[PDB]
RNA sequence: AGUAUGAAAAUGAUUAUUUUAUAAGCAAUCAUGAAUAUAUUAUAUUAUAUUAAUGAUGUACCUUUUGUAUAAUGGGUCAGCAAGUAAUUAAUAUUAGUAAAACAAUAAGUUAUAAAUAAAUAGAAUAAUAUAUAUAUAUAAAAAAAUAUAUAUUU
RNA sequence: UAGCCUUUAUAAAUAAUAAUUAUUAUAUAAUAUAUUAUAUAAAGAAUGGUACAGCAAUUAAUAUAUAUUAGGGAACUAGUUUUUUAAUAAUAUUAAAUCUCGAAAUAUUUAAUUAUAUAUAAUAAAGAGUCAGAUUAUGUGCGAUAAGGUAAAUAAUCUAAAGGGAAACAGCCCAGAUUAAGAUAUAAAGUUCCUAAUAAAUAAUAAGUGAAAUAAAUAUUAAAAU
RNA sequence: AAUAUUUAAAAUCAAAUAUAUAUAUAUUUGUUAAUAGAUAAUAUACGGAUCUUAAUAAUAAGAAUUAUUUAAUUCCUUGGAAUAUUAUAUUUUAAAAUAUAAAUACUGAAUAUCUAAAUAUUAUUAUUAUAAUAAUAAUAAUAUGGUAAUAGAACAUUUAAUGAUAAUAUAUAUUAGUUAUUAAUUAAUAUAUGUAUUAAUUAAAUAGAGAA
RNA sequence: GAAAGAAUUAAAUUAAUAUAAUGGUAUAACUGUGCGAUAAUUGUAACACAAACGAGUGAAACAAGUACGUAAGUAUGGCAUAAUGAACAAAUAACACUGAUUGUAAAGGUUAUUGAUAACGAAUAAAAGUUACGCUAGGGAAGGGUAAUAUAGCGAAAGAGUAGAUAUUGUAAGCUAUGUUUGCCACCUUCGACUCAACAUUUCCUCUUGGUUGUAAAAGCUAAGAAGGGUUUGACUGUUCGUCAAUUAAAAUGUUACGUGAGUUGGGUUAAAUACGAUGUGAAUCAGUAUGGUUCCUAUCUGCUGAAGGAAA
């Protein structure tokens, strides 16, 4: 290995606050996706945007990739997912299987919430 | 009811799939803002992009023009011609 | 190796301005003091020009390579010279001329005007769009594959 | 030659790209134990056999004061018991590139709908170049679970990409330079000084451990929980 | 206290989210540290300085390491409210009371916006003179890194065809201006020439050299 | 209640399939049996799959004829996926198409068939070696990485040690370091001697120290600190090495382009000459042996050794 990659085997404070923003934004995007679609249907059965925002029984989403990334057990928040989870993917070939994210490739695009149960 | 999306992150990293996808949505460049009417299939194309893309609901859209307008900052001169 | 002329450059010496004897690397660019020069509108607290205070950024050029600051190629510098051209043909395209004809006008020829078929004495609505017709295979004649021909004016 | 690139055009043109709907079940309401609507749940039309999971059949491995089949010993007067040797059965437990009876996600992929048209496909007439590739990540073959190794699979970048970060850096993390301007949002990465930018909270370390390239079995000393 | 394990949130408990809801069900989260082991040849090598805090005593420092976090702290549902802080002003006796503010951490690219300029296309205009056009100028949008390659548009140079003009001119050179500038033009200065095969349009090329 | 039939359910594709392996097959594609021996036929084959082209694959339908079946229908070889070869040039037939003045002919064409190019998209009907006498065009189409090996260490301790695993020893298996050996990779196209050495410490000697029923003493053995100083001369060989001789306090191990050829040498390795043994028909060749035998360099910069001038004191 005389090619120096030089990429360090934890992430930086900066970083990890950066990677917690980034999970809570991804968050976001999917709860203004619902909540958008649950708007729609009020519109739709007759009410104003004001009365649909109001409504206290929200609809959920009936297409599928929608309605997984809602169940917490699949796509968890970043508010309920572990500090272990946030920093470190499940990595078979390192030794502890597990890898930082940095080490990803694309790791601030790509999304990895959930870990095997017990690696 | 709209989602204004807003292609947030660049296009450099992405696999050929997700710009595609970006593409059909209709976002061009990093940071072009762009409404969408609210429905199934277009929410599930944001989903599919949903770390690339910011989303958020609007009561009303905008065209291109009215964008631009609200774009414009305040040239704080009066010209009085003489 | 003509004759005039020659502030063309490389190159040498000298003078002037400016910087330089505690500072380290493509010697440039950008920031920025100072010094000097020029300026018949510097009215100035001025403008331009020249100059390695000081600060920041800055790994020659080409070639060949997956990849070159490379300790890979090539160049001492400047001046001059040094590489997709012609002929005879064929196919496309664009325009222009003429146009069911064109070129040529002495005739002759080339291309077009009919599609086929190895080739032969075969060759396009019997009352209309293919469901008709022509040709090649086949045949008594159709059907069948293929391509072509037809819905005031021929293309 | 095809693949990928370019130019000029053609339409009774959207055929392209992306997603949704499509299914199953439950509850509620309305009609005729069925149908429709609404809501919710379910990795949700069709195709599949990798991961995972599994030991079924196949191929392999282990154990039985268990049973049967024979054999070698052994005690009394050929019969009999025990300590057994293998095979077979029974029961329990295990694994495999060429085992998959269970089984994902990604994938392949169809209709209509919506969204992309200052956008795509297809076709027609013409021009190319290229056929030494590299690294990174993931899943493998070879190698020794060695190589800046080698061989291909998928994605990205470099190739041909300047800019910010990674001390310096082809291939990593961001991000694509038409020309400026420099007020505002910022990306990755940073904020004691060198060096543009910082203040806090709660724990732990005392080894300069560490502070952007994490060195192992094991040992000692603590600390929690039982 | 002693012996022996484990270093765990599967179970268990605690806390939080979602469905009927003072409870049940389902999901998500929470379970050690230090040292030794330790190791080669130009020179210490976190990039370097340097970083572990301390009362008296500061209008003042107290990780710049590791782990979990925040953008002053605490409740309620990004937002408001309360709480103290900090700074400031006022009033009263260096303190107290009142009120105003700060709470949007910041740096950061040739990213995006704004601000202007250019070209190209699409869609609207305006002005001036296939007028369904051309030139120029507006507005909105999209696009403009590029090797091999493809396509389009220009310029310098030399010759041929046509061709005014003139030493107050032309050409070449130097210096300083000008025009979004390989080019040309203005002025000054110099040297030549009684003068552009000149401007412009065509036709062509021994038509552009830091790379043999 | 009994007999017979029709059968259904469960299981099975582990047998069998002309033939490998895989998929399929009991609704059988497997097996038996009647007829038959035909469809192991003739012209057009769309449309698909596959696909650079050349080819390859499945195939509806139309037309002619055939075999089986009461009929429905089925058959354009085999349950499927291998079982193969272009043109050119010859050859054989059929076709009635051309017939170089006309007629015949020849010769060519169409249709069907034939043999191989296995380096198997086949260059020709037909082609092996050698060069250290070689030549031209190009390409690189010890250092670096690795650490299997090697060297060193650590953990655990079977076992030796008169008794006791751990004074000293330490099987096979375990965890590391090193880049000193032999390899592997292919980014990257000279051994020894002399001379002068610089550096490391994993210490051979000298200094300090722990352990040593195996430290009585003296010699040792083993371990910790320690790089200040020191660490060989000869015979043999080109040798480093090694064997020995004589010494020494000791004759340590490396790194430095296995330091040092613009500093020396040139014995080894190395081309031209020649011979020997072996190999080859031979030219010639060799992880062979032997004699002979070719590079040079005035120092520009860095650096180092000395010596001046200038200077800001
Ligand atoms: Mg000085
Ligand atoms: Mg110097
Ligand atoms: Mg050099
Ligand atoms: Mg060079
Ligand atoms: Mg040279
Ligand atoms: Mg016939
Ligand atoms: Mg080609
Ligand atoms: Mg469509
Ligand atoms: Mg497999
Ligand atoms: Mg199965
Ligand atoms: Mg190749
Ligand atoms: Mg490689
Ligand atoms: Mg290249
Ligand atoms: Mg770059
Ligand atoms: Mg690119
Ligand atoms: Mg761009
Ligand atoms: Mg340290
Ligand atoms: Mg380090
Ligand atoms: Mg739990
Ligand atoms: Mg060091
Ligand atoms: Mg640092
Ligand atoms: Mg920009
Ligand atoms: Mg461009
Ligand atoms: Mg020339
Ligand atoms: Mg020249
Ligand atoms: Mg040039
Ligand atoms: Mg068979
Ligand atoms: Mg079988
Ligand atoms: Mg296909
Ligand atoms: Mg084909
Ligand atoms: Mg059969
Ligand atoms: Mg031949
Ligand atoms: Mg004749
Ligand atoms: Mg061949
Ligand atoms: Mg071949
Ligand atoms: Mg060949
Ligand atoms: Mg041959
Ligand atoms: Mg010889
Ligand atoms: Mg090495
Ligand atoms: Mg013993
Ligand atoms: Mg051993
Ligand atoms: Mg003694
Ligand atoms: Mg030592
Ligand atoms: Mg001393
Ligand atoms: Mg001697
Ligand atoms: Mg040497
Ligand atoms: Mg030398
Ligand atoms: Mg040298
Ligand atoms: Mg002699």
């Amino acid at each position: 290995g005389g090619l120096l990659w030089k990429i360090p085997w934890r992430m930086s404070t900066h970083q990890k606050t950066r990677q917690r923003e980034r999970l809570r934004n991804v968050d976001q995007v999917i709860k203004q996706l619902t909540l958008g679609l649950h708007v729609q249907r009020c519109q739709d059965k007759g009410l104003t945007y004001q009365e649909a925002m109001e409504s206290k029984k929200k609809y959920k989403p009936r297409s599928k990739s929608l309605r997984l990334l809602n169940k917490p057990s699949v796509f968890p928040k970043e508010n309920q997912m572990s500090s272990k989870d946030k920093y470190w993917t499940f990595d078979k070939k390192a030794v502890g299987y597990r890898k930082g994210i940095h080490k990803v490739p694309k790791w601030t695009k790509i999304s990895i919430r959930k870990a095997p149960k017990f690696f | 009811v709209f989602y204004k999306v807003t292609l947030s992150r660049s296009l450099i990293g992405v696999p050929h799939t997700t710009k595609s996808i970006v593409k059909s949505l209709g976002l061009g460049k990093r940071g072009s803002i762009v409404y969408k009417k609210v429905n199934p299939a277009i929410a599930g194309s944001l989903a599919k992009v949903k770390e690339l893309v910011k989303v958020e609901v609007t009561e009303h859209e905008l065209t291109p023009s009215q964008q631009r307008e609200l774009r414009k900052s305040n040239p704080g001169f009066i010209v009085e011609k003489r």
